[PDB]
Order: C-alpha cells, then structure tokens, then sequence
RNA sequence: ACGCCCCGUGCGUGUACGGCUGGACCUCUAAGCCGGAGCCGCCCCCCCGUGUGUCUAAACGUUUCCGCCCCCCGC
RNA sequence: AAGCGUCCGCAGCGACGCCGCUUUUUGAUUCUUCGAUGUCGGCUCUUCCUAGCAUGGCGUGGCAGCGCGCGCCAAGUGUUGGA
RNA sequence: CCCCAGCUGCGCACACAGACGAAGGGCGCGGGCGCGCCCGCCCCGAAAAUGGACGGUGCUCAGCGCAGCCCCGACCCCGCGCACGCACAGC
C-alpha cells in the first residue's frame, strides 16, 4: 500500500526484524525486485501460494522500501538465493490458471458497496 | 372505528364500458362519453365483473364515508352518461313577467325584466349541457350528461336570480327548482 | 397488490437483508405481525418492516414451528476470484470492438 | 500514484466540535459508502493521509482514524498537523492498514 | 399620535423615485396584445413634439362647438432596416434571431457613434446567401419586431441627423406571414398614416421638460410654511417621527424634478396631415 | 417492561413470628419500580410501611413463548389524568401479557397521554375471541383476515438516487 | 467521488430536500435543481398562500429597496429557503450556496442528463396522502410567475427527446445483452481466455 | 395656475357569503365543485441593476490609426 | 339570562353577577436617565393599527318600500371649512 | 439543516396549528363510561399600532405522546504530564 511499489500485488516471504517483512513479487512476472517494508503496509489477500522452500535469505543487501519517498534504487543485483526462490513461485504461479495476470496487474480498488465487499 | 375492510360495487349495467387507470375512470355510456378523476380519493377502484369496485382497508369514519361519495359519485357519471339528467326550473314573478329565452343552441339563458330591471342576465352552461324552454311555459329545463354539470348550470340561475337587498318575505320573485330527474 | 395475509412469505425490507425469508404465521392488527424464519425461529415484526413478496404459503392460523419450517422454500468473493471475475467483462467488452 | 487506487476517499466533514466551542485536533471525516457505525468499525485506527500542496509543492499530512462518531459511519481522526477549516468539504485519503497512535 | 386632520400624500408613490430618465429615446416597455386574425400591422411609431394650437369642433351630443387645445407631432416616415425575432422562454422573451438588411445607411450608423465626425464609419461592413437560413430560424420566434428609424434630417429644425433606432412589434397573424411582410419591407419608410388613424386612441411615451433640482414645494406640492418661519418657509416641516430612526423614502425631499419617462394613455388624433399640404 | 410477582410481609418480631404473606403481581420497568410499587400497597391497603417491611422473593413472570402464538389481552386499568383518576378497559392482541401492557403503555400515551407512572392496572386477563368487547380488536381474531400495505417504505438509507432506482419495493 | 448532483424537484417536500441539499453543500457537493416548479408544499393551499402573503408583507418600511426582497419564481423561492440552511453570511455558508443552480422545468442544457432524487424528502414517502398538498407552481402562478405553461411544455419536448433516446439506447442494452448469452461470443471469449 | 389634457378598461387567486353535488335522514363540507369584496395578485405605469442579441477593429511593450472613447470647441 | 320588547329570554336590548383583553386615560412603582434625552398646544409632513365612520361585498331584522338597527369580510382610498 | 449527534417500532392531531391565555362553548377527531358524561388533540372565545420572529430555515412522522437501542455534548469525573502552593511516597 505504501511504497515504492505501492499498487502491486507481491508474495510476502517472512518477518524480518524492526517491524519488517521480506516479500517478493517475482521479478520476471510483474517487473518487482525484492524488497522489505514495514510490516503494516501489506494488505492481505485471502490466496496463499505453495511455496515450500525456506525463506532465511541474505536480506543484508535487499533494497528497503520506505513510506513516501519514491527514490531510484539501482537495477538488479546478483541475486544468488534470490533467482531459486523467484523460480520456486514462478513454478507456483504455473499451477494456478489466471495467478500470472493477477501479480502483473496493479491494484485497483474495490467498487465500495459495503465493508462486506472490502474482504479481500 | 377503523373497520378493517369496507367494499360497495356499482354495477355497471350494459351498454357501457368503464376503464380505470390510476385513480382515472374513462366511461363509454349511450348518452355520452366522460372522463372523470377520482384521484382526491385515496382508494383502490378496479373494474372486475361487470362493477366497478371500490375498497379501503383500515379505513377511518372520514375515510369510509369518502368511500360512499365515491361510489354515489361513480354512480352518477354512469347514468348521466347513460341516461342523462335533466333540472326543471320555474320562474316565479308577482308583478313584472320574466322572459326567459335560449341562445347560442341551448348554451345560454338570458333573463330579462327579473323585478323590472334592465339588466339581462346571462347564464352560460357548462360543457356539454343543453337548456330549452320547457313545455309548460314559465319553465326551462337543462339537460346535460353529468349531474354535476346539469345542477350546477341551473344552480348558479337559481342562486343568481333570487332577490337580494329587497325584502324576500315580500318579493317572492325569481327561478326555483321544481324537479330533478333522470332522462326517461 | 401483495397482502398482509397468513402466508404470506416475506423478507425484510432492507436490500441488505434480503436473503432472509419469513412467512406470516398470524396477524395482530394492522401493524403487526408474526413471521417465521427458516431456522424456526418466530418473532413480532411490524408489516412496515417487511418487503411482501409474491408467494403465499400454504399455511394455517394454528400449526407447530416444525410444520410451517417445512413449508418455507429453501434460500462470498475473495480478490483473486474478484480479479478472474473482471478479467471476464475486460475481455467482454473489448469482443464487442 | 493516484491516492485512490489503494486508498477509499473520505470528506473532511468537520472537526470534532460543540454547537459552538470546537476542538481542531480531531477532524471529522465520512468515508464514502460507510454509513453505518458497525461499518465504520472497520476502519479504527486507519491510517489517514490528507494531501494538499503549499507553494505548488506537495505535501502530506498524515493521521489515523482515532474513534467513530455518531450513528452514521462518521469517523474522527486526529493528524499530524491540524486540518485547516479551509479543507472542509475536500476529500482525504483513509489507508486499508492499521497505524498507532503514537505512530503514524 | 394621529395627526389631528387628515390630508391625501403629496405627490404618488408610482412615480418615486423622481429620477432623470436614462435616454432621450423611450423604447417601447409593451406592445398591444398580438391578436392572430388582426391583419399585419405595426404597432407603434416614433414622432417628434412640433407644438401646440387649439381647433374648434362640432361636439354633437343638439350641436355645441367646443375648442380643444391639440399638440402637432411631426412624423416624418420610418425606415424600416431590420427584424428581431423573440421566443417565449421560461425566463421571458429571448432573442431568437436579429436580421438586419446589407444597407445601413449614414443617419442611422451616426447613432452608432459617439463623435461622428471623427469616425471611420466601419461599423456594420456585413452575405445574403445566409438570408434564406436566418429567415427560416426567424419564422421560428413567437414575436416579430421589425428594427425601424427615424428620419431626423427630414425636419431640418431639429440639428440632428443621428437616427433614433427602436424595435416595433409586428402583430398580425402567422408568423410566418409576419416575417414575409417584415423581409418586404427591408429598406422601406413606413408612413405615419399606415400605422396610426384618425379618431384612435394611442398611448405616448416621451421624456418630461427637465426642471432641475426642485424644492419640495414644487417636486410635490406641500404646502408652504407660514411667513414667520425660520430656516425657510418652502419645505417640508417634519421629515419623519421619531421612530423608525431613519428617513422613510415616502417623505417629500428637494431632488430632480422633470425629464422623466411618462406614458400617458388614451391620448385621442384628431387629424392626420401633412406639413406642405394647406 | 417485565412482569414481577413481589412477596413481601411485615417484618417478624418476637410479637408476631410469622406476618401474613402478601404478593402483588406488577408489570414494571425493573424491581426497584416493582418494590416501590409494592411498598405504597402495603402502605394503604394495610398501614405497613416501607421500614417494616421485608421483601421475600422477587419473581420474574416469563411467559413461554414456544410456538408464539397471537392471544387476545383485556386489560383493567386506572389512569391518573391531569384532571382527575378514571377507570378504563382497553382490549388488545399481542405475543405476551408482558408485551400486551406495553401496548397498552403506547396506546395510553398516544391516545390520553398517559403516562407509565400515572397507570394501574386492575386486572390482565388473556381472553377468548368469544369474550372480546372491542369490535376492533375483534376483526383480527376472524380467520383468513388480509390486508395490504400502502404505505412507502425506504429499502435502505439514501441521501440521494439516480430515478430509476427501486427505493419503496 | 463524483460530488455533482442534479436533482429532480418534483414529488419533493421542499424543506425536507433542501436539507439535504444543504448538508450536501456544506460538504462540497455541487447541486442542480431541476423542476423546481414542482416542489410541494404540504397542507392545504390557502394555509401556503398565507405564509407567502406573510412573507410579502414583510418590507423595510424605510426603503423597501433594500427590504426583503420577495421571489416570485420556484427557482429562487427555492434558492431563499437552501439559503439559510446553511451559514450564507459566512463564506463557508456563500461558498456553498454558488454550487446551487435552481431551475424551473428542465432546460436543454440538462438535455440527456442524469437526474437524482432524494427518497427521504418524497412526498409519496413522507406525507399521507390523505393530506392536501401544492407545488411551487400552483403557487406561484397565482403570485406573478408568468411562465408556468410554457415551463411545463418544454418539459414535456425534453422529456419526449429523452423518452425517445431511452428507446433507442435500452435497445442497444438488450442486443449487446443477446449478443453476449450467444454462444459464438461465449467461445470467442474462452479463446482468449485459453491464451491467458 | 386661476388655465387645459390624460388617469381607460381588463384578468386571476379567492374573503365574508350564497350555492351545487354529496356522505358519515336532512345537510354549502368531511371529499369534490360553482359564484364571489373598494381586499389581494397580475396587467398597465415608474425605477433599478444584471443579462441577452447585434455591430466593429492594423502593424513591430513601442509606433500609431487599426477600432474607438475622453478632454478641448460650439450649441 | 331575571326582565324589557303588542304575544315572544336572546329581532334588538339586558339587570344581578362572572370572565377576559388593551396600554389610546389616570394611578401605582421608582428599573433607566439629574458631568441635562429641550418640557403643552398648533402648524407642517410621512407612516402604521383596527376595536370599520364613509366607500365595496354580504348575512340578519319587530327588513313592504324609503329608511333604520344588528352582525360578518376587508385597513385599498378617504375622513373638511369655521366662531 | 444552520449545528456536534438517530434510527427502529406504536399512537394522535390539520388549525398560516404547535408558537401567551379566562369564563363559556364546538354532531371537529380519537379513546372511555353510563342521549348524557369523562379523557386526549383540535376549534371558537383570541383585537395594535415600522416588517418579523417555535432562534432561523422550515416542518403536517421537524407537531403532540410513548417504547427500544444508540449517539453527541463542559475546564465536570477519570487517567497521565507539567507549572505553582503545601508540613510535599501525596494533596
Ligand atoms: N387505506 C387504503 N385503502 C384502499 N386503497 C388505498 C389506501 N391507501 C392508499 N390506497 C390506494 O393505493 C394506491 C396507491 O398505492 P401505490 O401502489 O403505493 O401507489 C392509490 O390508488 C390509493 O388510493
Ligand atoms: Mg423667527
Ligand atoms: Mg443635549
Ligand atoms: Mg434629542
Ligand atoms: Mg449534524
Ligand atoms: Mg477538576
């Protein structure tokens, strides 16, 4: 909801200290590198990827997305676990029929009837 | 006392066709064709079997004799429209003789030396009502297909032509009503 | 010209709340009325708070809960389902060019 | 980034006040299609945004939807800087996720 | 307290406030009422105050002559140079279409100008190939006035050759008709007597003498205050009461007396001539 | 309101060891209405007075509403007006007696302005059809009694709709 | 938020639709009114013909040119009443008072538009129809509003041009509705869908 | 002015009131309807200011008539 | 409503009593004003009220007419010259 | 609605009423008791002088009554922090 992304359905990966969340909209589909932000700041779907591979990666170097500021991080890096678990929710996403178009889309906003329809 | 359902039906009898359409009715009589607005009555009229009903549910003393006014009121446009009405008015003088005549095909009626005035007095008839001079003399009568057209085009004669300013207990002239009925 | 009658079903007025069903069980005076839910349950509404639906049900004044429940007819989105539902009328309407 | 692709526009309506005497720091916001209290539960403790420029130059005032307020999905919310009494009538922007009362 | 005799206002308060009228020219406030199977006429004419004599009349009752003082207005003919077309709106009357003719000549394009004489005259330069179409838009409107001016060098008396413009209703039957006899008469003068008749009522619209600032006592006729009075004896005594603490607008004041619009009604021509013919 | 049947007596002393026991059957808002209006009967039909006396159950009269059913309700009552204290009978249908007095309450006050406190009802008796004295509540007991709804009722809460939009069905 | 309202004024108690009206205003919307002529006044008619004979009365005495001026047309009684509803000495009342436009009948710029009501303020909601009732219009016609007839008839053209352009469009909605059950548009839209 | 001319008619709501039809056997009344005052409102008349329509205009901020207005001059 | 009014309480009055309203009388009071609000009447001039005198429409009479009484609606226009 | 905060139900009333009032009245409406009473609402009685005041807009479910749940609202109360005073784990 607020990043730099900040209208982009990504996966969230793990809790990482000081109130941050590592999560990963796989870069081949939706063109999202990797990124920690806080943890408030995901609102959450009700679909679950199977992902089964663990998520203890090297987050020393991940670029970290703050609330307002829009600043040109530098392109891709050399991502030496990063390309495994990429490929691990590329194979998830291959299982689910329209899941590919759903992770390129950017957020839109529900068409308010009720706090009902505002489920997710 | 708020009776929980009050229904009378005018029987619409042959020869004539009635259509209601929100609170509208349309009917197609012998005589003549009128279209009467009942929406200042807050009721439910439907045409069904060959009459025409009137209900009200939970309705109060004022609301359930406006139910009968309605019915009376149906009733009436039915036979003026199918019979027709016609009021018979005669003129009274003691001393000056009152000349009562017909213009404009029955749509008005001039009176002249009403108590030895010079003043002709016009009366117009309302739509579609015909007066002419009636066949005892010193009477006319209107004749029209609504009740409410017929008594009010011989009512505002009868209203009109009294005498006013002089005393009435001695000067008995003017137009009164003598009989009231349907055609035929 | 539905009518305030025993069983007659009805819902509650709210569009809300239309996936209720009641049905009239009796009749108090002009205001209020029992109904019945489908799960059984009975409760003093008043006739200004229902929606008349079309259907009566054949039902009379003095009938146990069990027998008139029987006589009732029977009656989520998430966003992914969301997304596959407006990726349908995305791709309807561009058919239609 | 438009504010109302992730977040649900909310008038500022008025701030939190008596038939008179009014208190700036709570501004009174309803949020459009919210108009019941139980509805307006769902968004306790949003975070808020109002955006407004100065000098051409964008800027934004941040705050969390503190307490409802009456029967009808009016929401009070207090900000980082007070709303002025110029920007009523204008939209803010509620946010979908929770922030704190100490942070916003 | 009641005054202790009473007495009628002085002067009406239809005519208050006594201002200077804002031209010379008075526009037409109300036609006559376009009746469909009249024949097409105009409705009214703009002449202009020759003087005053008096004829003697045979007022037949046996036979009594009387003498009358009469008023000669010089009617020189109006050209007519244009059409306005109206449409009834739920605001009131609106300009459905203005046609002028290709020909405005110097009279009439001197009024356009504030100083004549050190113009360029380039107003209305003006195609008739959209006659046709603003004909048909103008057999559209409700009420057909016809644009009409005077012809002010004809008396040479008055040093004006700058026209006075007015709008003249056209009331007739079918506007249609109205208009084909509006488009005939483009660049034509209308004649005194093909509007007006003798022994008819017409109403004149004109602007009053200018007097100037008056006093009280002629703007309104109060009476003047006894010899003895200090602070001037032609006023109003007493402006107002008390309370309300202000002036009421209905109280007598000195201001502008004259050079007001009047219509004055039922004003009956006695004769119809013409100035060269004895 | 509820329906509260208060046992009281006069408190027992070594003079007189066992009171005669008095119970009032009250409709009142809650029990603390229900000892008061206990405690003035105590005061003027016997001359115990509120110090005196102890109250020894406070019971909750709940009707089973099982299958719910309409019953018919006559009511005895004596209201107190601003000009004076009257008797009526006042007919009513309704689920309950708790509920039936509630109609009474509402009807009172609409009718006479009567208010909850200015009321005392003599007797509530649930009745036959037979029995009934009021022509109009009579009319609802017939069977296969029907009506229709005219008046408007909103199906949500608007401020402000398009035309086209059902708002009354 | 689409915060522009235009509302259609028949069938409304006048005082109940200005209020939220108002609230509206105060709150940034931008309201027409449209067929203000037809916005009723309830109670009988000689009751509403007191209460603007009361409010004719009423004239500064001193100079009725700066008195309360009086309003002969329904669009700007109706502008009076929305008036002091909301705080119109302030700017914050004046402001929103200039997103009010109240017009008699509906005029051509509103040709084709879509038109709102107020529920709540509806007279067949509100009022019992045993009660009398009057609009504007009836009012007003006989108070020097000259123009009732001819609002009336270029309501009925715009509402004949709109009548006319809703049976061409429903139309259009009920062939692209047939085109969309057919089942050669079914196909070609799972085609698309398999290439997703 | 002490003199002369004009202030003419209309329309509508509807007061009191008289009526018509007509309920809860009559009934002007509860629904409906008709007539109806020097009242009231239009119309007319006067004022106001905002609009509407039409007309018209060259060059490179300066030149200047390109459109004009204002002063000045006269009445 | 006792009584009067040819008979007749109420056509019109109306005793004995009783209930109000008004602030156009005069008191009562002393709240404002005593580092001042110019104190009667008239003249002049404007406006307002109705508890309606005339003018408009009516209802009633112990109203034949003429007149007169009583009542209603209406505050538009009027309501003088003098000892 | 001004103006922060309302919805669900049950009644009642039509008089430019609610929005100053008496004695005396009203086949006005709603309840109740034995044609007469009683109780609510309404009506008549009920007339002042600058134009004008339920505060206004207005309202005929914004009036007169009631019930249920809710809401708004003080420097009050509670809690916290600070200032000052006190004989100072505090008040
Ligand atoms: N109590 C009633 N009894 C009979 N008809 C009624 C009643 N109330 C309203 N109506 C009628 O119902 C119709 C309006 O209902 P609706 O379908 O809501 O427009 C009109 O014909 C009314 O006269
Ligand atoms: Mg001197
Ligand atoms: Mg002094
Ligand atoms: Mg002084
Ligand atoms: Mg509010
Ligand atoms: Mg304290």
């Amino acid at each position: 909801l607020e990043g730099d992304f900040t209208a982009r359905r990504v996966v969230f990966l793990k809790q990482v200290e000081n109130n941050k969340a590592l999560c990963c909209g796989p870069a081949p589909i939706n063109n999202v590198p990797f990124f920690v932000i806080d943890e408030r700041y995901l609102l959450r779907t009700s679909t679950v990827l199977d992902l089964k591979e663990d998520v203890n990666i090297d987050i020393s170097t991940v670029f970290e997305s703050k609330r307002g500021v829009v600043a040109d991080r530098m392109d891709i890096d050399a991502n030496s676990d990063q390309k495994r678990i990429e490929n691990a929710i590329v194979d998830a996403v291959s299982s689910i029929r329209f899941m590919k178009r759903y992770l390129a889309t950017p957020f839109k906003m529900p068409k308010f009837k009720s706090v009902s329809s505002l489920k997710f | 006392m708020k009776r929980l359902l009050c229904e009378e039906k005018v029987e619409i009898p042959e020869g004539c066709s009635v259509e209601i359409l929100e609170r509208v009715m349309t009917v197609r009589g012998k005589r003549a064709t009128a279209v009467r607005d009942l929406s200042h009555f807050v009721l439910t009229m439907d045409v069904h079997e060959g009459h025409v009903r009137l209900r009200l549910w939970n309705g109060t003393n004022r609301e359930r004799s406006k139910l009968i006014t309605c019915a009376s009121v149906i009733r009436n446009c039915i036979v003026g429209c199918m019979s027709g009405y016609e009021y018979t008015l005669k003129v009274v003088y003691k001393h000056f003789p009152m000349s009562v005549a017909i213009e404009d095909d029955g749509k008005t009626v001039v009176v002249k030396n009403f108590l030895g005035q010079k003043h002709a007095r016009r009366y117009k008839m309302r739509g579609d009502s015909i007066a002419r001079l009636g066949t005892e003399k010193d009477t006319f009568v209107v004749e029209g297909s609504s009740l409410e057209d017929v008594s009010q085009s011989a009512g505002t004669i009868q209203e009109n032509c009294q005498v006013k300013k002089i005393d009435s207990r001695t000067f008995l002239d003017g137009i009164y009503f003598l009989s009231r009925n349907v055609v035929g | 010209k539905n009518f305030v009658q025993v069983g007659r079903l009805a819902t509650p007025r709210f569009l809300a709340q239309r996936n209720i069903l009641y049905v009239i069980t009796d009749i108090q005076d002009d205001s209020m009325v029992i109904v019945q839910d489908a799960q059984g349950t009975r409760k003093l509404v008043s006739v200004k708070s229902l929606h008349l639906m079309d259907d009566v049900v054949e039902i009379h004044r003095d009938m146990s809960v069990e027998e008139v429940s029987k006589k009732i007819p029977q009656q989520s989105e998430n966003d992914f389902e969301r997304f596959k539902r407006e990726l349908r009328t995305e791709i309807e309407e561009e058919v239609l060019r | 980034f438009d504010p109302c692709l992730t977040a649900i526009p909310a008038t500022f309506i008025s701030h939190m006040r008596g038939r008179r005497i009014v208190h700036p720091s709570h501004s009174l916001l309803r949020i459009e299609g919210v108009k019941t209290r139980e509805d307006a539960k769902f968004f306790l403790g949003n975070g808020v945004v109002s955006l407004y420029e100065l000098s051409g130059k964008k800027m934004e005032n941040r705050g969390r939807i503190r307490r409802l307020h009456g029967n009808s999905g009016v929401v009070a919310a207090k900000f980082e800087r007070n709303l002025p009494p110029n920007k009523i009538g204008t939209e803010v922007f509620v946010k979908l996720y929770k922030v704190e009362d100490d942070d916003y | 307290s009641c005054r202790k005799f009473e007495a009628p206002r002085h002067g009406s308060l239809a005519y208050m406030p006594r201002r200077r009228a804002r031209s010379v020219k008075q526009s037409i406030r109300a036609f006559e009422k376009d009746n469909p199977e009249d024949p097409i006429h105009l409705t009214a004419f703009y002449v202009y105050k020759a003087g005053m004599t008096h004829v003697v009349r045979n007022k037949a009752m046996t036979i009594k002559e009387v003498t009358e003082s009469v008023t000669i207005l010089e009617a020189p003919p109006m050209v007519v140079f244009g059409i306005v077309g109206y449409v009834n709106t739920p605001q009131g009357l609106k300009i459905n279409k203005t046609l002028l003719s290709s020909h405005i000549n110097e009279s009439v394009l001197r009024r356009f100008y504030r100083k004549f004489y050190l113009s360029k005259k380039r107003m209305f330069s003006s195609g008739q190939k959209e006659l046709d179409a603003d004909i048909l838009v103008l057999k559209d409107s409700d009420v057909i006035r016809v644009l009409a001016h005077t012809q002010v060098e004809k008396i040479k008396s008055i040093r004006t050759k700058k026209a006075h413009i007015s709008e003249i209703q056209v009331n007739g039957g079918t506007v249609n008709d109205k208009v084909e006899w509006a488009v005939s008469m483009l660049e034509r003068e209308v004649k005194i007597s093909d509007v007006f008749s003798t022994n008819e009522f017409v109403d004149t619209i004109g602007v009053t003498k200018g007097k100037g600032f008056q006093g009280v006592t002629k703007r309104f006729g109060t009476r003047i205050l006894p010899r003895k009075t200090n602070k001037g004896r032609r006023k109003v005594a007493c402006i107002g009461a008390w309370h309300p603490a202000n002036v009421l607008r209905t109280v007598p004041r000195a201001g502008q007396l004259g050079f007001h619009r009047r219509t004055e009604l039922n004003k009956l021509i006695y004769l119809i001539g013409n100035g060269k013919e004895e | 309101i509820k329906e509260y049947r208060i046992y009281g007596s006069k408190m027992p002393t070594e003079q007189e060891v066992a009171p005669q026991i008095f119970f009032h059957n009250v409709f009142a808002k809650n029990e603390i209405v229900a000892r008061s209006r206990f405690n003035n009967l105590m005061k003027t039909k016997y001359k115990i007075k509120s110090g005196k006396i102890v109250i020894l159950k406070i019971e909750e009269l709940v009707e089973d509403l099982k299958d719910m059913k309409i019953k018919n309700y006559g009511i005895q009552l004596v209201y107190r007006s601003k000009k004076g204290i009257h008797n009526m009978y006042k007919e009513f249908r309704s689920i309950s007696r708790c509920k039936a007095v509630e109609m009474l309450f509402n009807d009172m006050a609409g009718r006479h302005k009567a208010k909850r406190d200015d009321i005392k009802i003599v007797s509530l008796k649930e009745l036959r059809s037979e029995d009934l004295r009021r022509d109009r509540v009579i009319q609802f007991t017939k069977d296969d009694v029907m009506y229709p709804v005219f008046k408007k009722v909103l199906n949500s809460k608007y401020d402000f709709v398009l035309k086209g939009t059902n708002i009354f069905n | 938020i689409n915060k522009e309202i235009i509302v259609d004024g028949t069938g409304h108690i006048a005082g109940k639709l200005g209020t939220y009206i108002a609230k509206k205003l105060l709150e940034g919307y931008t309201i027409t009114v449209l067929c203000a002529e037809s916005i009723v006044l309830t109670g009988p008619i000689h009751r509403t013909k007191l209460r603007y004979k009361d409010y004719l009365n009423k004239r500064c005495l001193v100079n009725p040119l700066r008195g309360p001026f009086h309003y002969k047309e329904p669009s700007k009684l109706f502008m009076r009443l929305v008036k002091r509803m909301v705080p119109y000495k302030k700017k914050r009342g004046a402001a929103a008072l200039q997103r009010l436009q109240v017009f008699e009948g509906i005029p051509e710029k509103f040709e084709n538009t879509e038109r709102s009501i107020c529920p709540r303020a509806l007279l067949e909601y509100c009022a019992n129809p045993i009660r009398k009732s009057a609009t504007y219009g009836k009012l007003l016609s006989e108070f020097g509003w000259k123009h009732l007839n001819i609002t009336e008839e270029m309501k009925k053209k715009v509402l004949q041009r709109e009548e006319k352009a809703k049976k061409e469009k429903d139309a259009r909605m009920e062939e692209i509705q047939r085109i969309r059950e057919s089942s050669s548009f079914n196909k070609e839209v799972e085609e698309i869908m398999s290439r997703i």
